């Protein structure tokens, strides 16, 4: 039974880019409210 | 009815609550309706 597969070096890639480029927690503060509980929220975030 | 310095209350954030409250303008319309780039604050709006 023979394979080729060019599905997976495709999916492989894919991926790659979305590893190289994690998306984690930010906490931008609302309309009108200036950064204070920024460092607050990303305090106990970055601990643990 | 102004911007200056507040003499009278808090006239920075202030709206008709009369002596019962919820009562608001009949003709609602402030704006022209447009569209563009969208932005979640005022702060994320300030950077760009």
């Amino acid at each position: 039974r023979g394979q080729f597969d060019v599905v997976r070096p495709v999916v492989r890639k894919l991926v790659s880019e979305m590893r190289q480029n994690p998306i984690d927690v930010l906490y931008r503060p609302k309309d009108g409210a200036r950064p204070d509980a920024a460092d607050v929220l990303m305090g106990m975030y970055r601990t643990d | 009815s102004e911007k200056d310095v507040q003499l009278m209350a808090e006239v920075v954030d202030l709206a008709t609550g009369e002596k019962q409250v919820l009562n608001d303008i009949r003709g609602r319309y402030e704006c022209y309706t447009d569209v563009g780039p969208s932005f979640q604050s005022m702060k994320q709006q300030n950077r760009a």
